[PDB]
Order: structure tokens, then C-alpha cells, then sequence
RNA sequence: AAACUGCGAAUGGCUCAUUAAAUCAGUUAUCGUUUAUUUGAUAGUUACAUGGAUAACCGUGGUAAUUCUAGAGCU
RNA sequence: UCAUAAUAACUUCUCGAAUCGCACGGCCUUGCGCCGGCGAUGGUUCAUUCAAAUUUCUGCCCUAUCAACUUUCGACGGCUGGGUAUUGGCCAGCCGUGGUGACAACGGGUAACGGAGGGUUAGGGCUCGACCCCGGAGAAGGAGCCUGAGAAACGGCUACUACA
């Protein structure tokens, strides 16, 4: 047929559209930019690495010179 | 085998290390957190009277006091005791620790000074450091200052200087939030 | 099974609630509150399934955290609280108020009433004893404690909440003659007069009903609720519980469908 | 400590109670005229804006 | 009941809660303030026997005079055993119905209950029995009423 | 950020080995008990504010080895 | 012998707020004085909610080449206590001799988790159900325990056996 069905959404200000809108309908009206992040998997990999690390795991170097 | 040496008063550490056994033959038979004399560790030490602390096994294990024994026990370490640090609510996990009689068998020796000698160590007892954090509650910053019971408290606290990276702007002051 | 349940099942929830089998597993789950499981009105349900004012699931709780929704005149944050009957919802921004009560087939209908009548409610009582110090009490139907009450009242009446100050004004007794309304069984909705109450010692008395239309129905002690003597107090919804058989009511949807066109 | 050199806390702890009693004595009326001049601005600025 | 003696045993057997040595002397009728024997009604259309308002047994396992209350189920049988100690074994019979050849068959099980010393009671009698907390291993029942005999 | 403190981790998900009045189904009782959390009520017998510790942090180490840990100094 | 109240006493003995955030206000003896709003987090008892543990009645497949069974060291009941969140032969002492069975007990088999229900149909039936919903049990095999409102927990700990 010609004939197609959707949904439509009116908001009383710009402002109160990015307020309630979720993210992704943002993206593609490309008034927001996209999120850059890594994998799944490799956020989970990072996550249990740090559970071996106690305080200050920012940098952990300090380990290397123990060996001399 | 290596001896650690802290000086309390100073705030002062040294490590140092030791190769002749009859200079550590009176160290031996010991018990943790006796008394000695630093007499024979040699000429520079005359006048010092030094305290056990604890010490290393040659395998890694530390010592703990309490135990009676000059080799090392299994144990089951509860929550509070010295060599173990629970990883859950009620954990009861069962190591190995080493008696509190010092013995050849051991790495390292720990030590600090109790009495101070005639003469000075090179680079233990020449320099001092200083401390990190003064007083935070009402209560002590008076008792610090012997002030009287209305001295406004809240001018004699201590306050350091710190600067921005680069940004070329003056630095400024930081202070503790006294609590109750 | 070694502790307390915190998931519900879908095909396991209520069936009152009217949720489709497909798009999903899991159901509401409503947190413990003043209503029983079985026979409660989650907040979500109601905002979202049945009012369609919140699309999903994301959005119910962006309108609780405005503190925009109130239920009894005290405003509620979570979207899982088990409301129930007789309860009052009210929405002042957008300027209506609701009263939670059953239709003639046994589920929660929406039902507009006015400002004036949204600042009082009613609920039957459960027990009356001395508390603490010697201070009478009673407990009503929605766990409501009120102390110094009317030494006339008994079990099983009910009482005119101000719910503004929380103090009893007026009530019913439970005899013969009295106007009430079914809240659960078979009978579920209907309203009838009470004709006479049969009672059996060791528990479960019944008493008999009649409808408007001279129909007749019974029901246990524990199901029925007083709501007037007569001309009830609260506005009862479209219908006023007259439960038409099959055959009327495709008789009377044909009618006023052709009527209307 | 580190904030303070020792000359610091002992010149501190050593200061004369005239010192001190000067102290606050000065402490004390500067809130008192600070406080004061907050009531008086208040008061008269609600009387013109109220006027006008 | 034939009971020979009332204090036989290593204790001393008494009511709970009731003071029996008091210097003034009061008359009252009712029944535990006035320091004579205490009992109550069961209810549910239950006469108190004469013999428990009169009698100087001590129980506490009887519904009369005694610290257990009835409720639940009501049951009646026939005695078979009454070779224990306070304590009977009732039989009861039914039918049970067979859907494929749409006939029935006699089934039986049997029941244990306390009988106080109020009530006398024989082989071969009718007792209405009444539910109560668990007494014993098996016993989760009181006697209550004794049918007349034909 | 880190670390102390509070709460959760006893729900979910998977499987059918054992089990023949046992599990289980419909129907009763708790006047025979425990109950975090939620909801509603409710407690008149130096004071303008009490006392000692500890972690993060700084610094000195041990063991081939682990989400191992020692002794010293601040709050 | 309930709710609740009163009296004589008792206790390594409790609880009755030394905690936190927004607003900037009002009195006159103007003292760095007094009073005052709404929330957060806690707290003793009763009620409620999600429950949990025990508990009444009736109902399960084949087998007699399974006919008598239960009490050494509780098997059925009485009494005084001990223990448990509480009842109870659940356990300790003392005293009685009972309890189940041809209306099929007791024992052996099950290529047996139970139920809602699936397949096949004149009616009556025969057979299957590990499996999306509800209840129970287990985390290689056995036992023991810590924390907590709730566990005899195993993506928690201790020991032995078997693997590694
Ligand atoms: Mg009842
Ligand atoms: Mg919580
Ligand atoms: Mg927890
Ligand atoms: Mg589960
Ligand atoms: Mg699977
Ligand atoms: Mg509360
Ligand atoms: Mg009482
Ligand atoms: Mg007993
Ligand atoms: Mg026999
Ligand atoms: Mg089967
Ligand atoms: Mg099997
Ligand atoms: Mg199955
Ligand atoms: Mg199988
Ligand atoms: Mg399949
Ligand atoms: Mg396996
Ligand atoms: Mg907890
Ligand atoms: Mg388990
Ligand atoms: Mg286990
Ligand atoms: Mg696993
Ligand atoms: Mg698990």
C-alpha cells in the first residue's frame, strides 16, 4: 500500500527535548554525538585485573625494582 | 643477614647488612620484644639498648608473638590476629607463622632504639622528619596549644601552602575541617 | 528455600492486572507495603498500563522522582508501592484525582471523582484492645492505628477517615440493612444490601445479599465492606455493580452502538 | 610538623594572655558592629522598596 | 475414672498459679481466685462433667482443669485399646470410591488421643474427639464427649 | 581517585543423583513460634558538646612463587 | 491463667539522639543573648506487609518364590527436668507394657523427583510427564562451622577419602 504508521512526540521547548529524550534517539537526529568506548569483553578484562591491586592502581611500577 | 633499625624519635630508618655471626651470637635465644644491648655490633654502637620487634623467615613468613617455638606452626587465624587480613564477614582461614624465639634460621631481624648512645650513626640519628598531619578534632587543637576554654579555636590550626601546576597563579592555603 | 523471594514470574502475577504473555519474562513484583500481595495495584501498572502515560519501564520512574504523583495526600518515590481499595490518587499537575475501586468483573477501573470528595476516605476495622498504658486503639483495613476512638465502635464497621488529620468522623454499623460492596471471591464487585447474616461458631460465617434487581448472592464475613446505609457515601462507577448476564451484554453493546451509529 | 617549623608552635604556645585577651576582645566587636550593620541595612531597604 | 491416690509420685502435683497458703480467708465463688480449684468452659456447645469441677485429679493435659485449648477438627470414632495410661485408640471407618468401576470399598485408619479422668471409658463405646497442640509422639487429639451405650 | 563505615552477596540461573505415606496435591491449625526491610502509631530520667585507637598516605624490607604480609611514623 | 493495670524485689543488663543537609526568619533587658520551619539517618513496644518453620483430614506404580513386624543402644504411653525461636520420646533420669497387620503391615524391584498437564478417542479407557509455571532436593563423595534478620551456603571457610 501508500499508507505508513509510526509515533510522534511534541515537546513545549528545545531545552526539554535533550532533558527527558534518551540518548540514542539524539544520536539520530545528530543533535548529541556518539559515545566512544571499548568492547564488552574487554571492559569485564579490565575490571577483574584491578581486583588484584591495592591502593593506588593508577600506576603500579613500583614492583619492578624488587627483582634487581 | 640484614637487620632493619628505626628510630622512633627521629622518625629515622636504616637497613644495613651483616656478615660476621659472632657479632650475632648474643642476638640468639631471644624472645619478640625483649631488651638488648647493641654493644657488640661494634664500637659505634657503645651507650645503645635496642628492643626485638619481629623478624622474617629465610622462606618469607613473619613472625608472631605468642608462639612459643623456634620453628613454625600451622595456625587457624581468626579475624584480629596479626598475619591475616579477611577478605569476608566471619572468614577463618588456617596459615603458617613463625615462632617469636629468634633463631639463626631467620632473614631479617626488626629493631628499634630505646636508649640513645654517645655517639651518633651515620645516617640514622643525623636527621630527622618531620610529621604529616596535625591535630582534627576541637578537642585535641586545644589540648595541643593549651589554650583556655573560649581561645577560638579555629585560628590555631595548622595550615600549609600548595601551588597549581603551571598555571603561574599564587598559591594557597589548606586546612582541616575541624570536627565536634 | 533459604531466605525470601525478590523476583516475580510473568504468567505467575495476578491475573487482575491484565499483562500480555510475550514481551518479556519478569512481572512488577510489588514491594511489601499496607496491601496484600495477591490483591494490590502496583504504581507502575497503573501509570504506565493503564493512565499510558509513561511509554516503558525507563520513563515510570522519571515521573516518581519529580514527586509529581501523592496517593492518600502524601507523595510516594517508589514505583513498585502496592496500593489498593479505596485508596486516593491524586495528580495535581495535570488536575484530576482517582479512587481505586473494582468494577463488576473483579479489577481496578479508573474513575475520576472531584476535589471535594478526594480529601476523605473509609475502611473497615480489624481489631479494637487496649494498647500501651492503657489507651484504646483500633486498626483498619490499610494498616491505619488510631487511638481514642468512639467506644460505640466494634469489629467489622467502618469509619470516615479525614485523611487530612487522620480522625474518625461518623460511621456504620455492621447489621442488617446496610449497603455494601464485594472486594473477593466469585462475587467480586457486586453491591447488594444485606438480607441476614447466618453465623457458625469455629469460624467462617456467611451472610446473604441482594442486588438491585432482586438477584440474590452470598459471601463469607471476611469479603464484604460496608459503604452506606443508604445513598452510599462514596460515587460508585459507571454501572453501579449490577452484574448483567451474557446475553445482555451483547444485547446492550449492539443497542448502543447503533444508537450511536 | 610539617606545617609549622618548631619555632612556630612554641612562639604559639608561649604567647602572653595579654595577648590573647586582646585578641578577643578585637574578635568580639567586629562581629558585633558587622552584625549590626546587617540589621540596619535590611530594615531600611524594606522600608523604601515597600514606599517605592 | 479409678484413681487410688492423688500425690503418688517424686513431685509435688498442683495446679499452676494457684496460692493455697493464705492467712486471711475469703470466700469468692469464683473458681481459681479464692484459692479452690480452677476450671473452664471449652465452648462449641461443651458441658463441663460434674466430675471435673468436684474432683481432686490433677492434669495438665485435660481440657477441663487443665492448659491445653481445642481447636480445629472434630472427629468421632470407636475405641479399641485402652491398655495405656491416659490414653485411647479410636477407629474410624469410610468408603472410598473407585471411578473406573464406579463402586466403592471399605477403607479404616486409625487415631490417638488423651482421655482425661474425668470421663470412665470402655471397649466398644462412640467418642467425639477434638484437635489440640501435639501432646506426644502420635497424640494430637482430646476425648471429649462419651456416647451412651445401646 | 584512594581507604574506613553502611547495605547486598541466602534472590536469580542450572540439574534430576537420592527419595514409595517420604516428596506432592486440595483442604485446616498456630490460644505452640522467629521475622531485616516497607507502612501506621508510640517512650519527661564539661551538656555551648566527653575519651583512647586504626586505614588510606609518607618511608624501610623479606620469599622462586599467590587478591601473602612484616616492623616504624601522622590523622 | 487473654488484653491491660497494681504491689514486694531482682539484673556483670538494656532503650530513652554528644549524628547530617537545605532555607535567613522573628522578639529586646543589644547579649558574639533567647526563640523558630521543613527533610535525611537512627531508636523502645504494639500493629501490618514479604514470609519462614512445624501441623489436621483424605489420595500414589509392580511384587506373597516377601506373613508376621517394632523394643542391642526409644520401640507405644505417664511424670520431673534439660535443650530449642516454640510444641514434641527431640534428649537425660524414674515408672508402666504396649504400638502396626489379610481393609495387605514389614522387605524387595523401579530403565521413579511430585503436580498443573502431553498423545490417542462413540461412550467407558490405555499410556507418557528429565524439560519454560508451582513445590522439594543437590553442587565430586561425607561430616563440621563462622558471619548474619535469614545459610548447616559451596562463583564462603576447616578436615579426611578420590582425582588434579
Ligand atoms: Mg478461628
Ligand atoms: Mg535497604
Ligand atoms: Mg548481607
Ligand atoms: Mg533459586
Ligand atoms: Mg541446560
Ligand atoms: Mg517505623
Ligand atoms: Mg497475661
Ligand atoms: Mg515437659
Ligand atoms: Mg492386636
Ligand atoms: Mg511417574
Ligand atoms: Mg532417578
Ligand atoms: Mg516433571
Ligand atoms: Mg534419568
Ligand atoms: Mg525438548
Ligand atoms: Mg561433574
Ligand atoms: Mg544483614
Ligand atoms: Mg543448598
Ligand atoms: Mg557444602
Ligand atoms: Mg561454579
Ligand atoms: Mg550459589
Amino acid at each position: 500500500g501508500g499508507k505508513t504508521t509510526g509515533f510522534a512526540l511534541i515537546y513545549d521547548s528545545p531545552e526539554a527535548l535533550k532533558k527527558f529524550e534518551p540518548r540514542y534517539r539524539l544520536v539520530r537526529a545528530g543533535l548529541a554525538a556518539k559515545v566512544e568506548k571499548a568492547s564488552r569483553q574487554q571492559r569485564k578484562q579490565r575490571k577483574n585485573r584491578l581486583k588484584t591491586l591495592r591502593g593506588t592502581a593508577k600506576v603500579k611500577g613500583a614492583k619492578a625494582k624488587k627483582e634487581k | 643477614m640484614k637487620l632493619n633499625i628505626s628510630h622512633p624519635a627521629n622518625g629515622s630508618q636504616k637497613l644495613i647488612e651483616v656478615e660476621d655471626e659472632r657479632k650475632l651470637r648474643h642476638f640468639y635465644d631471644k624472645r619478640m620484644g625483649a631488651e638488648v644491648a647493641g654493644d657488640p655490633l661494634g664500637p659505634e654502637w657503645k651507650g645503645y639498648i635496642l628492643r626485638i620487634t619481629g623478624g622474617n623467615d629465610k622462606q618469607g613468613f613473619p613472625m608472631k608473638q605468642g608462639v612459643i617455638a623456634p620453628n613454625r606452626v600451622r595456625l587457624l587465624l581468626s579475624e584480629g590476629h596479626s598475619c591475616y587480613r579477611p577478605r569476608r564477614d566471619g572468614e577463618r582461614k588456617r596459615k603458617s607463622v613463625r615462632g617469636c624465639i629468634v633463631g639463626p634460621d631467620l632473614s631479617v631481624l626488626a629493631l628499634s632504639i630505646v636508649k640513645q648512645g654517645e655517639q651518633d650513626i651515620p645516617g640514622l640519628t643525623d636527621v630527622v622528619h618531620p610529621k604529616r598531619l596535625g591535630p582534627k578534632r576541637a578537642t585535641k587543637i586545644r589540648r595541643f596549644f593549651s589554650l583556655s576554654k573560649d581561645d577560638d579555636v579555629r585560628k590555631y590550626v595548622i595550615r600549609r601552602e600548595v601551588q597549581p601546576k603551571g598555571e603561574g597563579k599564587k598559591p594557597y592555603t589548606k586546612a582541616p575541617r575541624i570536627q565536634r | 528455600a533459604r531466605g525470601p523471594k525478590k523476583h516475580q514470574k510473568r504468567l505467575s502475577a495476578p491475573s487482575h492486572w491484565l499483562l500480555d504473555k510475550l514481551s518479556g519474562a519478569y512481572a512488577p513484583r510489588p514491594s511489601t507495603g499496607p496491601h496484600k500481595l495477591r490483591d494490590c495495584m502496583p504504581l507502575i501498572v497503573f501509570v504506565r498500563n493503564r493512565l499510558k502515560y509513561a511509554l516503558n519501564y525507563r520513563e515510570t520512574k522519571a515521573i516518581m522522582m519529580q514527586r509529581l504523583v501523592k496517593v492518600d495526600g502524601k507523595v510516594r518515590t517508589d514505583i513498585t508501592y502496592p496500593a489498593g481499595f479505596m485508596d486516593v490518587i491524586t495528580i495535581e499537575k495535570t488536575g484530576e484525582n482517582f479512587r481505586l475501586i473494582y468494577d463488576t468483573k473483579g479489577r481496578f477501573t479508573v474513575h475520576r471523582i472531584t476535589d471535594e470528595e478526594a480529601k476523605y476516605k473509609l475502611g473497615k476495622v480489624k481489631r479494637v484492645q487496649l494498647g500501651r498504658g492503657g489507651v484504646p486503639f483500633l486498626v483498619t483495613h490499610d494498616a491505619r492505628t488510631i487511638r481514642y476512638p468512639d467506644p460505640l465502635i466494634k469489629v467489622n464497621d467502618t469509619v470516615k477517615i479525614d485523611l487530612e488529620t487522620g480522625k474518625i468522623t461518623d460511621f456504620i454499623k455492621f447489621d442488617t440493612g446496610a449497603l455494601a460492596m464485594i472486594t473477593g471471591g466469585r462475587n467480586m464487585g457486586r453491591v447488594g444490601v444485606i438480607t441476614h447474616r447466618e453465623r457458625h461458631d469455629g469460624g467462617f460465617g456467611i451472610v446473604h445479599l441482594k442486588d438491585a434487581l432482586d438477584n440474590t448472592f452470598a459471601t463469607r464475613e471476611s469479603n464484604v465492606f460496608v459503604i452506606g446505609s443508604e445513598k452510599p457515601w462514596i460515587s460508585l462507577p459507571k454501572g453501579k455493580g449490577v452484574k448483567l448476564t451474557i446475553a445482555e451484554e451483547r444485547d446492550q453493546r449492539r443497542a448502543r452502538a447503533l444508537a450511536a451509529a | 610538623i610539617v606545617g609549622a617549623s618548631l619555632e612556630v608552635i612554641k612562639e604559639r604556645r608561649s604567647m602572653r594572655p595579654e595577648a590573647r585577651n586582646a585578641a578577643r576582645l578585637a574578635a568580639i566587636k567586629e562581629s558585633k558592629e558587622k552584625k549590626a550593620a546587617a540589621q540596619a541595612a535590611k530594615k531600611a531597604e524594606k522600608a523604601k522598596n515597600a514606599a517605592a | 475414672a479409678t484413681e487410688l491416690t492423688v500425690q503418688s509420685e517424686r513431685a509435688f502435683l498442683k495446679q499452676p498459679h494457684i496460692f493455697l497458703n493464705s492467712k486471711v480467708k475469703v470466700k469468692s465463688t469464683r473458681p481459681g481466685k479464692g484459692g479452690r480449684r480452677w476450671y473452664k468452659d471449652v465452648g462449641l456447645g461443651f458441658k463441663t462433667p460434674k466430675t471435673a469441677i468436684e474432683g481432686h485429679y490433677i492434669d495438665k493435659k485435660c481440657p477441663f482443669t487443665g492448659m491445653v485449648s481445642i481447636r480445629g477438627r472434630i472427629l468421632t470414632g470407636r475405641v479399641v485399646s485402652t491398655k495405656m495410661h491416659r490414653t485411647i485408640i479410636i477407629r474410624r471407618e469410610y468408603l472410598h470410591y473407585i471411578p473406573k468401576y464406579n463402586r466403592y470399598e471399605k477403607r479404616h485408619k486409625n487415631l490417638a488421643a488423651h482421655v482425661s479422668p474425668a470421663f470412665r471409658v470402655e471397649e466398644g463405646d462412640m467418642v467425639v474427639v477434638g484437635q489440640c497442640r501435639p501432646l506426644s509422639k502420635t497424640v494430637r487429639f482430646n476425648v471429649l464427649r462419651v456416647l451412651p451405650r445401646t
